[PDB]
């Protein structure tokens, strides 16, 4: 419910010109409910989520190019 | 006429299709990973190393 | 993560688990025959502009909001 209920707010936010305003609403994690994190003080570097994003890209890429294991019995 | 060599050794024979066998496996192994839509292979050394 | 935390020092668990969620997920759409190579595309074309949305419509500039905004961003810390 949490989730479906910041989706749909994303969701205003995205198509209603009027309401750009939800982009901040984030999770009140202690009462469990939608809540605007830019006013609430809920802050992260833009750097951190840009370089988790590349970087789990990049690692979910180089993962999932395997398609077949060679594992050499040890010669000891 | 008729009959020619016997051939009566079947080693070199059986020698040829070991080899055969041998370099038509290798290249089966290999094919998956080939052209644009070929997918890298992974391999582990006996001492751990990790090669893609 | 031991180079997230290197580069940035921040979000060391949150890089590993959307890693982790993005190979499952991808796994999934090969099991239905889609090549990897289109997975792979995919996920870096949505990386790319996932980026660009980012920096164009979720930023915050700090100068609007003063001392405070540090002291915010290292209490979320
Ligand atoms: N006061 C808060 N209210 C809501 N969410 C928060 C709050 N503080 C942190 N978070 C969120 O919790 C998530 C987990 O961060 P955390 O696990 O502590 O960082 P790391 O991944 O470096 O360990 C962060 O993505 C952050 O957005
Ligand atoms: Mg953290």
């Amino acid at each position: 419910d949490l989730v479906a209920k910041l989706r749909a707010f994303h969701n205003e936010a995205q198509v209603n010109p009027e309401r750009k305003n939800l982009k901040w609403i984030g999770l009140d994690l202690s009462n469990g409910k939608p809540r605007d994190n830019k006013q609430a003080g809920v802050f992260e570097p833009t750097i951190v989520k840009v370089k988790s994003l590349k970087f789990a890209t990049e690692a979910a890429i180089t993962i999932l190019r395997i398609d077949d294991l060679i594992k050499l019995h040890p010669e000891s | 006429r008729g009959k020619g060599a016997y051939q009566d050794r079947d080693k070199p024979a059986q020698i040829r299709f070991s080899n055969i066998s041998a370099a038509k496996a290798v290249a089966d192994a290999i094919r998956t990973s080939l052209g644009p839509k070929g997918m890298d292979k992974m391999i582990q050394d006996g001492k751990g190393d990790v090669t893609i | 993560a031991d180079l997230q935390d290197k580069e940035v020092g921040d979000g060391t668990t949150s890089v590993v688990i959307i890693a982790a969620e993005l190979l499952k997920n991808a796994d999934e759409l090969v099991k239905q025959k889609i090549h990897p190579t289109s997975v792979i595309s995919g996920y870096r074309l949505a990386c790319k502009e996932a980026v660009r949305y980012i920096n164009e419509n979720l930023i915050v500039n700090t100068d609007e909001l003063g001392r405070d905004c540090l002291i915010n961003a290292a209490k979320t810390s």
